[PDB]
């Protein structure tokens, strides 16, 4: 019997789902079929309304503590509750009383894990990370707007296999996904090594790849596998196609300065 | 009860509550009155979840903005940060360079594709297609209904559907349904029969595996998908042919590799995706299932997009404006900057104006939450059993245009073209011819090849209804396929020639910016008219207000009690059974509801 998976969505733009199913290594169709038992998922499933709500009672039930819960997005604490409503309830209600029952919660990309962009100033929802409601269960945080694919079904992928939840960092992060640095393996390092960098867009530096520091790539400050296994199969990366790094999978990035402004004392880095 | 725009509402009947609205992306409640023979006479939208995003941008630096607002969704990924760069630029006076205009046009386009296939098979189709008539099905019989529907395709034989059905009998045998778990499967309201629904299946299956490749064209230009990055003043991806041009963002062999991606966009389109819309709608439409054209009948919209030469929109190859009262004749221009034309009401919306008897143009608009339920409400604030569509019942703000309610998206999109097309407008001929050789299939060719009687609909029949927004979807997808490829070639073209240019920096620095200024862009998006208004002062954001295509079809009733496009098209359809949303997700879900975008 295949692990069932129940995916949660609170308030999220929905990218962490739709990264999910570009993943190569394993295809999210082989997950879905031969891995897991994705019995609840808003984006995909044949049932709704009470149809679809009757399914997380059955199987919180059958696999009471055997099954994964993911939650994509996050609850508001604003407006009662209600900037998130599902089954006329909030949508944090929900989120309790599916997180009691699982042997283990994965918060996809940023929203889950810390708030990302609904939650950055002056969050109108109060817009909350899963770890700040659900505080007795074990919880893996996988960081990103959204994650890579494979890093999303790698950690399924090891889940799955072990029944466990990998190394994590101090700050709930697999340390297989998240352990370097952008700036650690970044292709443009040898440029940033020898201060070749870019200062405006389309200048003869950009046109050869030479770093993005000074235009803002907050890669020095940003842990994630971008540099390394890199986006949609290893097509390329946000660097690789000419904009820095904007922080996307560290706690709260939108509320760290513009996009384009450089990292102060360069020295460290 | 009440009449408004043809339609007579009506909540004495029973009330059905659709409360998670699945297979959509975000939050939706939806409830309808149905009538003593199952038949919807009223019918209630609420978008249940928002963020504030434009309350977030405010002080903000614009040229940050993109980024803010791409996140408004991950599923139409990209287009906010399009209409937010052209925004921008419009309000600074930027010009972009050729080969941005380009490459953003390539990236749009790659984003219909993706968005529409991946929402035709894998949001859609379980509401056409039942996934266990499929395992009843003869694999021969199936690989001939193959070569019928798309003699083309490759992946044909009877072996291929027998593979693929074994697999789905082992997955059903397993007891553990997944996605397939408490579905509607055997209900009179499926009319395929079990050889078309193994094919389908089979066609959701390959879908899914291809549509990771499509997005790749984004990946290159824009460093990831989701969310590509977008720049003020152009595209980051650099181009060097020869020069670091291994370093490059953009060499000939990443150009190389996206015309690979747009040749396979253009297979899957014209031999899977078309024909399978066709042969669906055709024996849906032999049913007689022509329900759910709702405002489509009368009034559509779009900005128009897609000009064949930049920033001259007389050439737009996707030509917009508004069409009232089904008169086809007439195309009235729509204006994205007149304060009388496109307007938001908040009258059954939890937000709060000053008087919210009128409509704010979005320049002047205003984003106050207001969460308060009506006094005929069944169960509390916190836990809604019956909501109370007579006073605020969504998170949608009410758009509309000169006051009147209108219906976006691909089919607006193509019943626009056809109009243009019609009054001699050339920019409009491929979708022009795209509609009436679907006509003809779905009239003559594919019932003389089913055997089934060949029928004589119009286009003025066929095109305002589910399946008619079904079929514009397809239609568009491989338009926006072609059009791309076309693309592809003038950007190496142009670039050939000697203009590598991809950003204009000349008013990068807020320093040389008019103290303050206003701009707005616009956006055919996959689900229909998208714009961003933006207000600068001081380097700062000072108003940022989006107007999504989903708030114009999912929209509550303005202050005059005017339905918006979700509620008309679920009017007036019979229910096999009250209790299964069926018919309510099929019309829905046509529609390719995005409840983040809708709400922001
Ligand atoms: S600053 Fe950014 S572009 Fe430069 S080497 Fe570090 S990660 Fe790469
Ligand atoms: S913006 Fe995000 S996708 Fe990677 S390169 Fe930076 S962590
Ligand atoms: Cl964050
Ligand atoms: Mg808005
Ligand atoms: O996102």
């Amino acid at each position: 019997p295949r692990t069932p998976v129940l995916w949660l969505h609170g308030l999220e733009c929905t990218c962490c789902s739709e990264s999910f199913i570009r993943s190569a290594h394993p295809l999210a169709k082989d997950v879905v079929l031969s891995m897991i038992s994705l019995d609840y998922d808003d984006t995909l499933m044949a049932a709704a309304g009470h149809q679809a709500e009757a399914i997380l009672e059955e199987i919180m039930t059958k696999y009471k503590g055997n099954y994964i819960l993911a939650v994509e997005g996050n609850p508001p604490l604003n407006q009662d509750g209600m900037s998130c409503i599902i089954g006329g309830r909030p949508f944090i209600e929900q989120l309790k009383y599916v997180a009691k029952d699982a042997k283990a919660i994965i918060s996809w990309g940023s929203c889950a894990s810390w708030g990302c962009v609904q939650a950055a100033k002056p969050n109108p929802t109060q817009a909350t990370p899963v770890h700040k409601v659900i505080t007795d269960k074990p919880i893996i945080k996988v960081p990103g707007c959204p994650p890579i694919a494979e890093v999303m079904t790698g950690v399924i992928t090891y889940m799955l296999t072990f029944d466990r939840i990998p190394e994590l960092d101090r700050q709930g992060r697999p340390k297989m996904f998240y352990s370097q640095r952008i700036h650690d393996k970044c292709y443009r390092r040898p440029h940033f090594d020898a201060g070749q960098f870019v200062e405006e867009w389309d200048d003869e530096s950009a046109r050869k790849g030479f770093c993005l520091y000074k235009m803002g790539c907050k890669g020095p400050t940003t842990y994630n596998a971008c540099s390394t296994t890199r986006w949609n199969e290893g097509t390329s990366f946000p660097i690789q196609s000419g904009h820095g790094c904007i922080g996307c999978s560290e706690d709260g990035f939108w509320d760290k300065g513009s996009f384009y402004d450089r990292l102060t004392g360069i020295s460290q880095f | 009860a009440y009449a408004t725009q043809g339609f007579n509402l009506d909540d004495r009947g029973r009330r059905i509550v659709v409360d998670p609205v699945t297979r959509i992306e975000g939050h939706m409640r939806c409830e309808v009155n149905v009538d003593a023979n199952n038949v919807i006479r009223n019918a209630v939208s609420t978008g249940t979840m928002w963020r504030g995003l434009e309350v977030i941008l405010k002080g903000r630096d614009p040229r940050d903005a993109w980024a803010f607002v791409e996140r408004i969704c991950g599923v139409c990924t990209g287009c906010h940060a399009l209409a937010s760069v052209r925004a921008v630029e419009n309000a600074l006076d930027i010009r972009i360079p050729k080969n941005a205009h380009l490459i953003r046009e390539i990236m749009a386009k790659t984003l219909q594709v993706h968005d529409h296939a991946v929402h035709f098979y894998h949001l859609h189709a379980l509401d056409w297609v039942d996934v266990m008539s499929a395992l009843k099905a003869d694999p021969k019989r199936t690989s001939e209904l193959q070569q019928l529907v798309s003699p083309a395709h490759p992946l044909s034989s009877a072996g291929y559907f027998r593979d693929i059905q074994n697999r789905l009998k082992r997955f059903v045998e397993s007891g553990q349904l997944g996605p397939f778990m408490n579905g509607y499967w055997g209900s009179k309201a499926y009319v395929l029969p079990p050889e078309a629904n193994l094919m389908a299946v089979t066609h959701y299956l390959e879908a899914l595996d291809l549509q990771k490749e499509w997005v790749k064209i984004h990946t290159i230009f824009g460093g990831k998908n989701p969310h590509p990055n977008y720049l003020v003043g152009g595209v980051p991806c650099a181009i060097n042919l020869d020069g670091g041009a291994a370093s490059a963002p953009v060499n000939m062999e990443r150009l190389s590799f996206v015309k690979a991606r747009i040749d396979e966009i253009i297979e899957f389109n014209k031999n899977v995706y078309v024909p399978d819309v066709l042969a669906i709608g055709t024996l849906y439409k032999q049913a007689g299932w022509l329900y759910g054209g709702g405002l489509a009948a009368t009034n559509v919209l779009d900005y128009g997009e897609y000009p064949n030469v930049a920033y001259n929109k007389s050439t737009d190859q996707l030509p917009g404006g508004a069409i009232l009262n089904g008169n086809w004749d007439e195309v009235f221009p729509v204006d994205p900057r007149d304060s009388q034309q496109v307007q938001e009401f908040v009258s059954h919306s939890w937000y709060k104006y000053a008087d919210e008897s009128v409509g704010l143009h979005p320049w002047d608009g205003v984003t106050e939450p207001n969460y308060v339920l009506g006094a005929n409400t069944k169960g509390t604030r916190t836990r809604i059993e019956q909501i109370d569509e007579s006073a605020k019942y969504s998170w949608i703000k009410s758009p509309r245009w000169r006051g009147h309610a209108m219906e976006v998206g691909p089919l607006s999109r193509y019943i626009l073209a056809y109009a243009h097309a019609r009054s001699g407008n050339k920019y409009a001929e491929r979708p022009k011819e795209q509609l009436e050789y679907s006509a003809q299939m779905i009239n003559s060719a594919i019932p003389k090849a089913l055997g089934l009687p060949e029928t004589q609909y119009t286009l003025k029949q066929l095109l305002p209804s589910t399946i008619g927004r079904t079929l514009a979807r397809a239609l568009e997808s491989q338009y926006c396929g072609e059009m791309m490829h076309s693309d592809w070639h003038d950007l190496v073209a142009n670039i050939r020639a000697g203009d590598t240019a991809t950003a204009n920096v000349d008013k990068w620095d807020p320093a040389t910016w008019p103290l303050q200024a206003k701009g707005v862009g616009t956006v055919a998006a996959p689900r229909g008219a998208l714009g961003h208004w933006i207000r600068i002062k001081d380097g700062r954001i000072e108003n940022y207000q989006c107007v999504v295509p989903t708030t114009w079809n999912g929209s509550p009733r303005d202050y005059k009690g005017q339905i918006g496009a979700f509620e008309a098209s679920l009017m007036n359809t019979p229910m096999v059974n009250p209790e299964q949303p069926v018919e309510i997700l099929r019309t829905l879900h046509s529609f390719d509801p995005c409840l983040a975008c809708s709400t922001h």
